[PDB]
């Protein structure tokens, strides 16, 4: 799980 | 507070009175929670991430209680495997990434 | 150094000598970088974020210099829209989110 969130 | 990053930075927030667990995320532009019902005064928005894009529902002026503080911020609602509070809220709280 | 989240916290790291721009992300367990080739010695892994799952190649004991710190760690490579230094790295640098 990785939250980049542009 | 201090978040060392050994565990995920997870805290409980209150969005318009309802509790939720959120991951504080420095690599998020927006904040996005799933599983709460914020009503019908939203604007549709398209948000992108590591896997792709998602339709979201954007609400402005939401009353947020977290880390003892009480902010009014923009919250998006959409499909997320984890709820996130991105810089928009982190910034409002007075948080810093430190080294 | 202090990173006030008013701007995306992007930094330059050198992965085994090659420089790269990375977002320091607390909302990430792992570190994913696009565009560098690290070889034959990898384990395929799939990672997840908003929008979906992406397959990666996991490399261990990769040498990293970022913020005048030299560390060795895990790095995945994949088609990430942006290069991420996650908790595995930020922990090794002794970085923290403070309020």
């Amino acid at each position: 799980f990785v939250f980049l969130e542009i | 507070p201090q978040f060392s990053l050994w565990k995920r930075p997870v805290v409980t927030a209150y969005i318009e009175g309802q509790p939720v667990e959120v991951l504080l995320d420095t690599g998020a532009d927006d904040s996005i929670v799933a599983g709460i019902e914020l009503g019908n005064n939203y604007s549709p928005k398209i948000v992108g991430g590591i896997g792709g894009f998602i339709n979201t529902k954007e609400y402005k002026n939401v009353e947020i209680e977290v880390l003892n503080k009480k902010v009014r911020a923009t919250i998006m609602t959409g499909d997320t495997p984890i709820n996130i509070f991105g810089r928009n809220i982190l910034t409002a709280l007075g948080m810093s990434l430190n080294l």
